[PDB]
């Protein structure tokens, strides 16, 4: 939602489905210029907050943790899954062919 | 001997099993990934360990007058007729 305008008035439903479309294209900066807004006869602006965000969807280090089960079953290391440095690379193809194959 | 003996043979007289939970154990080993992978690394890794087979001391035992050859071909090579020396050593 962008904003909330109230009213305890009856609105002629046609001309407010109207004016909504108006408020949308007119304000944002995309399709419209104009920013300020002067309410009148008393439509009211209600404040109002995003009851349930996307941050707390921090599913990151759980869908790690079953990559990393996966990958272990069959016993690959992370570095072949990556690509490392030398050091880390030219071993790390002992030890997946000597310890699983 | 050990006068002791029959006093300490009263202390246990018949070994039991320490495996309780054997059902879930089954299950968790056919289960849950982290132990599947660090037992079988343990068993495939163990199972590869070849035996030399040394010098013999002059004790008599009970496995009396085993040829070195026969010894070495039964631990090395073949356990038995019917079974090989990988399935034999991973079984134990």
């Amino acid at each position: 939602i962008g904003l909330i305008l109230e009213t305890d008035e009856i609105l002629n439903k046609k001309l407010r489905e109207r004016k909504q479309e108006e408020l949308q294209l007119d304000y944002n900066p995309s399709t419209g210029q104009s920013s300020v807004l002067i309410l009148d006869g008393g439509m009211k602006a209600k404040p109002y907050s995003q009851i349930s965000s996307f941050k707390d969807l921090d599913f990151k280090e759980d869908i790690a943790g079953f990559n990393k089960s996966i990958c272990l079953a069959f016993g690959v290391p992370q570095v072949l899954i990556d690509g490392g440095n030398n050091a880390n690379i030219r071993p790390n193809i002992e030890l997946f062919y000597y310890m699983t194959i | 001997l050990n006068p002791g003996q029959r006093i300490i043979r009263d202390m246990e007289p018949v070994s039991h099993r320490t495996n309780r939970k054997p059902f879930t154990t089954g299950q968790a080993y056919s289960k849950i990934e982290i132990l599947n992978r660090t037992a079988n690394m343990v068993i495939d890794s163990a199972a590869e360990c070849s035996y030399t087979v040394g010098d013999k001391y002059n004790i008599v035992t009970y496995a009396n007058g085993v040829k070195t050859k026969t010894l070495d071909t039964l631990l090395n090579v073949r356990p038995n007729p019917f079974m090989d020396i990988s399935t034999f050593r991973r079984l134990v």
